[PDB]
This record gives C-alpha cells, sequence and structure tokens, in this order.
C-alpha cells in the first residue's frame, strides 16, 4: 500500500497473510473461521503444494509471535480465470478453524442486489510494498480510496478498455495512494448500515494495476457482488475437498 | 436504504419488508425453515445461518411487525432471492422463524 498508514490490532480483524514457504505472497479476507477469500492468481502452477502454504492471522506486524498460523486443506479457484484477468477470485479452506476473538473476525459480503456506489470512499489494507521499488510493510497499512466509474477507467487515458464488467477501479486520478505488489488477494471494504448496524463488507479483492500510485493508473479489483453465488456454491460443494479444485 | 430483509439482534427473528404497506412482516414457520433460514442470511450478506428456531407470537410478541409472509416451498429450491417466493398469509399457528446468521463486519475492541 502506497500512501497509507500503519494501522493497529483489531481494526481490520478479517485481514490475513498467505505465506508460501515462509514468504508473504498475498493478502486474503476471512469469510468465517475456516474460509478465506483471495485472488486466483496467487496460485500459479509453481505454488500449488498446499503443505507449503500457511495463513497468518490476528496480528498487524508480520513478525508478531502472537498471530496464529494454520494450514490449508483446499483451494477452489474460478475456472473462468483464463490466465490458468476476469474471474480473479479463489477460496481457501483452512485445515482447522481460527478462533474468533477481538483480533480475528470475518468480514461480510454485499447483500443481494447491493450495488457499488461510485465515488464512495472505502479502505484497502495489506502488507505489500509501500513504493513499487520498495519493500513490503512490516506493519499492516490502511488507505482510503474512492470507487471510480468504469466510464472513466476504461477511457483511453486510464486503462483503455481493459476494465471488464466484473472488476472496478478505485484510486485518485492524481495517483499517490494505491494498493501495490504484495497486496494482491486482500480486502477492499466499504461500511454501510443497511442491516441497521454499521458493518464492513468486502466489495473488492485487490487484483492488479499498472505500477502503483501513478496518476491515471488506479488499482483494479475483482467485484465481489458478481461472485456471491459462485461463493455460496463453492463452499457447499467443496467443504470436504482437499487439493486444488476449480468451480465455474 | 434499509435492506428489505432484517434479523433482530434481540431474538434473531426474521423481518421482511412489505412495500405495498410499508410494514415489516414475520416469516411463518414451515417444514422448509432450514433452507429459508439459510437463504435469508445469504440474502443479507452473511455467509450462512448457524442455527434457526421457531418463536411463538404469544410468548415472544410481534415486536412491531404487522402480519406474516409464507413461503412457497415448491418454488423455494429454484430461487436465489427470498422476496420472489413469498406471499402474505395468515400463519394460523402464529409460529415464525428466527435465524442466527454468522456475525461479520464488526470490530470487537473495547
Ligand atoms: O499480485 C502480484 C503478483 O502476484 C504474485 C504472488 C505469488 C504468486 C502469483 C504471483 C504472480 C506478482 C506481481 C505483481 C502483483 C501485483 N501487482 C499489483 C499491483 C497493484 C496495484 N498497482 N494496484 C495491486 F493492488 C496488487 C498487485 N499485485
Amino acid at each position: 500500500i502506497v500512501g497509507g498508514r500503519d494501522t493497529s490490532l483489531g481494526r481490520w480483524p478479517w485481514q490475513v497473510s498467505l505465506r508460501y514457504d515462509g514468504a508473504h505472497l498475498c493478502g486474503g479476507s476471512l469469510l468465517s473461521g475456516d474460509w478465506v477469500l483471495t485472488a486466483a492468481h496467487c496460485f500459479p502452477e509453481r505454488n500449488r503444494v498446499l503443505s507449503r502454504w500457511r495463513v497468518f492471522a490476528g496480528a498487524v506486524a508480520q513478525a508478531s509471535p502472537h498471530g496464529l498460523q494454520l494450514g490449508v486443506q483446499a483451494v477452489v479457484y474460478h475456472g473462468g480465470y483464463l490466465p490458468f484477468n476476469s474471474n480473479d477470485i479463489a477460496l481457501v479452506h483452512l485445515s482447522s478453524p481460527l478462533p474468533l476473538t477481538e483480533y480475528i473476525q470475518p468480514v461480510c459480503l454485499p447483500a443481494a442486489g447491493q450495488a457499488l456506489v461510485d465515488g464512495k470512499i472505502c479502505t484497502v489494507t495489506g502488507w505489500g510494498n509501500t513504493q513499487y521499488y520498495g519493500q513490503q510493510a512490516g506493519v499492516l497499512q490502511e488507505a482510503r480510496v474512492p470507487i471510480i466509474s468504469n466510464d472513466v477507467c476504461n477511457g483511453a487515458d486510464f486503462y483503455g478498455n481493459q476494465i471488464k464488467p466484473k472488476m472496478f477501479c478505485a484510486g485518485y486520478p492524481e495517483g499517490g495512494i494505491d494498493a501495490c505488489q504484495g497486496d494482491s488477494g486482500g480486502p477492499f471494504v466499504c461500511e454501510d448500515s443497511i442491516s441497521r448496524t454499521p458493518r464492513w463488507r468486502l466489495c473488492g479483492i485487490v487484483s492488479w494495476g499498472t505500477g502503483c500510485a501513478l496518476a491515471q493508473k488506479p488499482g483494479v479489483y475483482t467485484k465481489v457482488s458478481d461472485f456471491r453465488e459462485w461463493i455460496f456454491q463453492a463452499i457447499k460443494t467443496h467443504s470436504e475437498a482437499s487439493g486444488m479444485v476449480t468451480q465455474l | 436504504p434499509l435492506y428489505p430483509v432484517q434479523v433482530s439482534s434481540a431474538d434473531a427473528r426474521l423481518m421482511v419488508f412489505d412495500k405495498t404497506e410499508g410494514t415489516w412482516r414475520l416469516l411463518c414457520s414451515s417444514r422448509s425453515n432450514a433452507r429459508v433460514a439459510g437463504l435469508s442470511c445469504e440474502e443479507m450478506g452473511f455467509l450462512r445461518a448457524l442455527t434457526h428456531s421457531e418463536l411463538d407470537v404469544r410468548t415472544a410478541g410481534a415486536a412491531g411487525t404487522s402480519g406474516f409472509f409464507c413461503v412457497d416451498e415448491g418454488r423455494l429450491p429454484h430461487t436465489q432471492r427470498l422476496l420472489e417466493v413469498i406471499s402474505v398469509c395468515d400463519c394460523p399457528r402464529g409460529r415464525f422463524l428466527a435465524a442466527i446468521c454468522q456475525d461479520c463486519g464488526r470490530r470487537k475492541l473495547p
């Protein structure tokens, strides 16, 4: 995350770190004590030996001895993710559930029919680089960025027709604050009170962008509302699966 | 702006908005309560219903609702949304559904 700030424990309790052989590769969001929602691109050919992945939760410093680390039983990725950029989403089932505490809590999904509000300012968090040619963050960072319309983002001066219907852009035309390398798979959450209580919902999954924080090259996210049914089905269908599975 | 499907934090009873009246109605208990509890939570953006139960208007109260909605169990398993398989009804037994959906999106710090 470029242009963000250090956050504290308990603020973003659904944020987890996905590590492969020790290194933080992607971010993810807890949907329950045992299911994490992240991006499908985090699992290329070379990183599909589940025994080499760990999920780190409940701490904002990567080297906290107080965070918990659990294994992975299965990864269900979207079979329409042609690289294997639309459909860049996957679910990770932990071998056992995380306890839910004041530091570990799941995030909600958008309600049925709930649409994205262009211009609304949401938060994006992660341990990715704080500068493109920089190092990952040691302490989890948070940044507030607005949703940009597709009419603007697909304009020739931004991503000239590369934003497809199930993804959206968020950022400042001016650049300066954005997600970056190492934030992939992480949460883009917006808060609302439609359930009469303020709750944070996962509206996007950090997917890609050109460079980081450049003006007119905002970050692109997977639009979670468009995959609600894919998520409900995947969890019903594969709760007992082990390995890499694909669902369309 | 309120979502048309709500769950009470006092007793988890489900309430559905009736747009022709501007009132909130209860969901009459049926043999398909588990699927209705599950569908209602999903609808609202929760992941699932952890459990559900049946309340009795005579012991629990109406808590500001006006009537019931009954579910078409025959169309129920073809749906994605609740509002499209529901209809006003009398619900003679006066028993309705409560659903405990998985809590989410709230910080629990002091
Ligand atoms: O995510 C990402 C990767 O992903 C790695 C993770 C380990 C297995 C798969 C492998 C491809 C590699 C290179 C770059 C990125 C990435 N770039 C990026 C840019 C932005 C942005 N500028 N908005 C992001 F928000 C997130 C990423 N990830």
